[PDB]
Protein backbone atom coordinates (compact mmCIF):
# COMPACT_ATOMS: atom_id res chain seq x y z
CA UNK A 1 0.00 0.00 0.00
CA UNK A 2 1.95 3.04 -1.44
CA UNK A 3 0.51 6.60 -2.90
CA UNK A 4 2.63 7.46 -5.96
CA UNK A 5 3.84 11.25 -5.96
CA UNK A 6 1.87 13.20 -7.77
CA UNK A 7 2.88 14.70 -11.41
CA UNK A 8 2.47 18.54 -11.84
CA UNK A 9 0.83 18.46 -15.43
CA UNK A 10 3.11 21.56 -16.49
CA UNK A 11 3.40 20.06 -19.78
CA UNK A 12 6.33 21.32 -22.48
CA UNK A 13 6.58 19.43 -25.89
CA UNK A 14 10.56 17.40 -26.46
CA UNK A 15 12.23 18.20 -28.90
CA UNK A 16 12.13 14.85 -30.86
CA UNK A 17 8.52 14.88 -30.71
CA UNK A 18 7.87 14.37 -35.12
CA UNK A 19 10.45 11.23 -34.56
CA UNK A 20 9.08 9.82 -31.24
CA UNK A 21 5.98 9.95 -32.61
CA UNK A 22 6.25 8.46 -36.04
CA UNK A 23 8.29 5.78 -34.86
CA UNK A 24 5.18 5.27 -32.29
CA UNK A 25 3.22 5.29 -35.38
CA UNK A 26 5.22 2.62 -37.35
CA UNK A 27 5.18 0.27 -33.64
CA UNK A 28 1.49 0.81 -32.91
CA UNK A 29 -0.16 0.14 -36.16
CA UNK A 30 1.65 -2.54 -37.05
CA UNK A 31 2.04 -1.35 -40.21
CA UNK A 32 4.85 -0.13 -42.79
CA UNK A 33 4.09 3.47 -42.75
CA UNK A 34 2.83 4.89 -45.92
CA UNK A 35 4.31 8.44 -47.10
CA UNK A 36 2.19 10.61 -45.39
CA UNK A 37 2.50 9.69 -41.80
CA UNK A 38 0.40 12.11 -39.76
CA UNK A 39 -2.45 11.81 -42.69
CA UNK A 40 -3.19 8.09 -41.55
CA UNK A 41 -6.35 7.68 -40.00
CA UNK A 42 -7.21 6.99 -36.10
CA UNK A 43 -10.87 5.11 -36.33
CA UNK A 44 -9.53 1.86 -35.47
CA UNK A 45 -10.25 0.94 -31.33
CA UNK A 46 -7.21 -1.18 -31.04
CA UNK A 47 -5.13 1.65 -32.67
CA UNK A 48 -6.41 4.37 -30.77
CA UNK A 49 -5.87 2.46 -26.78
CA UNK A 50 -2.25 0.88 -28.61
CA UNK A 51 -1.10 4.04 -29.75
CA UNK A 52 -2.47 6.50 -27.32
CA UNK A 53 -1.22 4.49 -24.25
CA UNK A 54 2.15 4.82 -25.07
CA UNK A 55 1.93 8.12 -26.68
CA UNK A 56 0.52 8.26 -22.93
CA UNK A 57 3.48 7.03 -21.23
CA UNK A 58 6.37 8.49 -23.74
CA UNK A 59 4.88 11.95 -23.68
CA UNK A 60 4.25 11.92 -19.41
CA UNK A 61 0.62 13.00 -20.54
CA UNK A 62 -3.24 12.08 -20.87
CA UNK A 63 -5.75 12.99 -23.01
CA UNK A 64 -8.32 14.66 -21.74
CA UNK A 65 -12.19 12.95 -22.22
CA UNK A 66 -14.03 14.90 -24.60
CA UNK A 67 -10.94 15.79 -26.46
CA UNK A 68 -11.14 11.70 -27.89
CA UNK A 69 -14.24 13.20 -29.99
CA UNK A 70 -12.16 15.16 -32.17
CA UNK A 71 -8.88 12.93 -32.93
CA UNK A 72 -9.53 11.48 -36.14
CA UNK A 73 -5.41 12.28 -38.07
CA UNK A 74 -2.73 11.93 -36.32
CA UNK A 75 -1.93 15.39 -37.72
CA UNK A 76 -4.76 16.56 -34.59
CA UNK A 77 -2.44 14.34 -32.13
CA UNK A 78 0.55 16.13 -33.12
CA UNK A 79 -1.01 19.54 -33.30
CA UNK A 80 -2.85 18.32 -29.38
CA UNK A 81 0.63 17.83 -28.28
CA UNK A 82 2.44 20.72 -29.65
CA UNK A 83 0.11 23.30 -27.75
CA UNK A 84 1.46 23.66 -24.08
CA UNK A 85 -0.11 24.03 -20.90
CA UNK A 86 0.79 25.54 -17.71
CA UNK A 87 -0.77 24.48 -14.50
CA UNK A 88 -0.04 28.10 -12.75
CA UNK A 89 -3.00 30.12 -12.38
CA UNK A 90 -3.62 34.17 -12.34
CA UNK A 91 -1.69 34.90 -9.66
CA UNK A 92 1.69 32.48 -9.50
CA UNK A 93 1.95 33.69 -13.12
CA UNK A 94 1.31 37.60 -11.68
CA UNK A 95 4.16 36.83 -9.36
CA UNK A 96 6.57 35.79 -11.57
CA UNK A 97 5.78 38.15 -14.39
CA UNK A 98 8.06 41.19 -13.10
CA UNK A 99 6.26 43.58 -11.34
CA UNK A 100 6.40 47.33 -11.31
CA UNK A 101 8.54 48.70 -7.71
CA UNK A 102 5.24 50.31 -6.78
CA UNK A 103 3.47 47.58 -6.56
CA UNK A 104 3.07 44.77 -3.26
CA UNK A 105 1.23 41.65 -2.86
CA UNK A 106 0.59 39.38 -0.47
CA UNK A 107 -1.01 36.06 0.23
CA UNK A 108 -3.59 35.51 2.56
CA UNK A 109 -4.24 31.34 2.16
CA UNK B 1 -1.88 57.92 16.98
CA UNK B 2 0.14 55.13 15.89
CA UNK B 3 2.71 54.92 13.04
CA UNK B 4 1.83 53.81 9.63
CA UNK B 5 4.76 51.37 10.18
CA UNK B 6 2.86 49.42 13.05
CA UNK B 7 -0.11 49.47 10.96
CA UNK B 8 -1.42 46.95 8.76
CA UNK B 9 -0.14 47.90 4.89
CA UNK B 10 3.38 48.89 5.13
CA UNK B 11 6.30 48.25 3.00
CA UNK B 12 9.43 50.87 3.96
CA UNK B 13 11.50 49.73 0.31
CA UNK B 14 8.22 50.43 -1.91
CA UNK B 15 7.40 54.08 0.12
CA UNK B 16 11.34 55.43 0.09
CA UNK B 17 11.13 54.73 -3.95
CA UNK B 18 7.94 56.04 -4.27
CA UNK B 19 8.59 59.40 -2.38
CA UNK B 20 11.29 60.46 -4.48
CA UNK B 21 9.25 58.88 -8.01
CA UNK B 22 5.93 61.11 -7.37
CA UNK B 23 8.59 64.75 -7.00
CA UNK B 24 10.16 63.53 -9.61
CA UNK B 25 13.87 64.01 -8.22
CA UNK B 26 16.56 61.23 -8.65
CA UNK B 27 17.79 60.13 -5.16
CA UNK B 28 20.21 57.41 -5.03
CA UNK B 29 18.26 55.36 -2.34
CA UNK B 30 21.02 55.02 0.45
CA UNK B 31 21.43 58.78 0.36
CA UNK B 32 17.54 58.87 1.44
CA UNK B 33 17.89 56.10 3.87
CA UNK B 34 20.49 57.74 5.70
CA UNK B 35 18.40 60.94 5.72
CA UNK B 36 15.44 59.93 7.69
CA UNK B 37 17.49 58.15 10.61
CA UNK B 38 17.20 59.91 13.81
CA UNK B 39 19.53 59.95 17.00
CA UNK B 40 16.28 59.29 18.76
CA UNK B 41 15.47 55.79 16.76
CA UNK B 42 19.05 54.85 17.15
CA UNK B 43 19.41 55.81 21.09
CA UNK B 44 15.97 53.76 21.41
CA UNK B 45 17.52 50.96 19.26
CA UNK B 46 20.37 50.73 21.53
CA UNK B 47 17.79 50.51 24.76
CA UNK B 48 16.36 47.81 23.39
CA UNK B 49 19.55 46.02 22.73
CA UNK B 50 20.75 46.17 25.81
CA UNK B 51 17.77 45.55 28.08
CA UNK B 52 16.90 42.77 25.38
CA UNK B 53 20.36 41.05 25.65
CA UNK B 54 20.55 41.40 21.69
CA UNK B 55 24.03 41.90 20.06
CA UNK C 1 -29.41 69.74 2.64
CA UNK C 2 -26.81 72.39 2.53
CA UNK C 3 -27.56 73.87 6.10
CA UNK C 4 -27.33 70.22 7.40
CA UNK C 5 -23.35 69.80 6.65
CA UNK C 6 -20.66 71.89 7.05
CA UNK C 7 -18.44 73.88 4.20
CA UNK C 8 -15.18 74.30 3.04
CA UNK C 9 -13.98 77.35 0.60
CA UNK C 10 -12.07 76.23 -2.41
CA UNK C 11 -8.93 74.87 -1.49
CA UNK C 12 -5.56 72.93 -2.51
CA UNK C 13 -3.35 71.01 -0.36
CA UNK C 14 0.26 72.65 -0.03
CA UNK C 15 -0.46 75.29 -2.54
CA UNK C 16 -0.53 72.40 -5.07
CA UNK C 17 -0.03 73.15 -9.05
CA UNK C 18 1.77 76.47 -8.56
CA UNK C 19 5.27 74.96 -8.79
CA UNK C 20 4.11 71.00 -9.52
CA UNK C 21 1.64 68.95 -9.81
CA UNK C 22 2.36 66.44 -7.25
CA UNK C 23 -0.44 63.82 -7.51
CA UNK C 24 -2.69 63.32 -4.16
CA UNK C 25 -3.24 59.66 -3.83
CA UNK C 26 -0.14 57.91 -1.69
CA UNK C 27 -1.62 54.46 -1.17
CA UNK C 28 -4.01 52.28 -2.92
CA UNK C 29 -5.01 48.78 -0.76
CA UNK C 30 -7.29 46.43 -2.33
CA UNK C 31 -8.38 43.45 -0.38
CA UNK C 32 -10.39 40.66 -2.55
CA UNK C 33 -11.60 36.87 -2.16
CA UNK C 34 -9.91 34.12 -4.37
CA UNK C 35 -12.66 31.76 -3.49
CA UNK C 36 -15.75 34.38 -3.27
CA UNK C 37 -18.44 35.47 -6.24
CA UNK C 38 -18.89 39.07 -5.29
CA UNK C 39 -15.20 39.78 -5.96
CA UNK C 40 -15.42 38.62 -9.24
CA UNK C 41 -14.68 41.94 -10.47
CA UNK C 42 -12.04 42.82 -8.14
CA UNK C 43 -10.34 39.93 -9.44
CA UNK C 44 -10.14 40.81 -13.06
CA UNK C 45 -8.59 44.20 -12.66
CA UNK C 46 -5.89 42.77 -10.45
CA UNK C 47 -5.13 40.72 -12.94
CA UNK C 48 -5.68 42.76 -16.31
CA UNK C 49 -5.63 46.39 -14.93
CA UNK C 50 -3.39 46.82 -12.01
CA UNK C 51 0.05 46.29 -13.91
CA UNK C 52 -0.85 49.13 -16.28
CA UNK C 53 -2.36 51.49 -13.87
CA UNK C 54 0.74 51.27 -11.54
CA UNK C 55 3.22 51.73 -14.44
CA UNK C 56 1.02 54.62 -15.10
CA UNK C 57 1.03 56.36 -11.79
CA UNK C 58 4.40 55.64 -10.28
CA UNK C 59 3.73 57.80 -6.65
CA UNK C 60 1.08 55.38 -5.62
CA UNK C 61 1.84 52.80 -3.89
CA UNK C 62 -0.73 49.41 -4.47
CA UNK C 63 -0.99 47.11 -1.67
CA UNK C 64 -3.13 43.59 -2.81
CA UNK C 65 -4.24 41.09 -0.40
CA UNK C 66 -6.50 38.29 -1.00
CA UNK C 67 -8.09 37.38 1.94
CA UNK C 68 -11.26 35.44 3.09
CA UNK C 69 -13.49 38.25 3.02
CA UNK C 70 -16.73 38.39 1.40
CA UNK C 71 -16.92 42.51 0.58
CA UNK C 72 -14.11 43.66 -1.79
CA UNK C 73 -12.77 46.81 -0.33
CA UNK C 74 -10.59 49.42 -1.83
CA UNK C 75 -8.72 52.21 0.83
CA UNK C 76 -7.60 55.37 -0.63
CA UNK C 77 -5.41 57.15 1.75
CA UNK C 78 -4.18 60.78 0.92
CA UNK C 79 -1.25 62.59 1.36
CA UNK C 80 -2.96 64.59 3.02
CA UNK C 81 -3.85 62.06 5.68
CA UNK C 82 -7.54 61.65 4.27
CA UNK C 83 -8.73 58.20 4.15
CA UNK C 84 -11.50 56.76 1.76
CA UNK C 85 -13.07 53.21 1.75
CA UNK C 86 -15.07 52.29 -1.78
CA UNK C 87 -16.83 48.76 -2.05
CA UNK C 88 -15.67 47.78 -5.43
CA UNK C 89 -18.13 44.46 -4.10
CA UNK C 90 -20.41 43.22 -7.15
CA UNK C 91 -18.84 45.54 -10.28
CA UNK C 92 -17.73 44.91 -13.36
CA UNK C 93 -14.31 45.54 -14.64
CA UNK C 94 -14.97 48.81 -16.29
CA UNK C 95 -16.17 49.73 -13.13
CA UNK C 96 -13.53 49.27 -10.80
CA UNK C 97 -10.92 50.77 -13.36
CA UNK C 98 -13.38 53.98 -13.55
CA UNK C 99 -13.62 53.95 -9.68
CA UNK C 100 -10.37 53.82 -9.00
CA UNK C 101 -9.29 56.34 -11.51
CA UNK C 102 -11.52 58.68 -9.72
CA UNK C 103 -9.91 58.01 -6.88
CA UNK C 104 -6.32 58.88 -8.46
CA UNK C 105 -6.97 62.43 -9.49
Amino acid sequence: LVCPPIQSRTYIPPEDLQSRLESHVKEVFGSSVPSNWQDISLEDVHLKFSFLARLANDLRHAVPNSRLHQMCRVRDVLDFYNVPVQDRSKFDELIASNLPHNLKITWGY
Amino acid sequence: PVRRSEKPNWDYHAEIQAFGHRLQETFSLDLLKTAFVNSCYIKSEEAKRQKLGID
Amino acid sequence: TARGTASRFLTSVLHNGLGRYVQQLQRLSFSLSRDAPSSRGAREFVEREVTDFARRNPGVVIYVNPRPCCVPRVVAEYLNGAVREESIHCKSVEEIAALVQKLAD
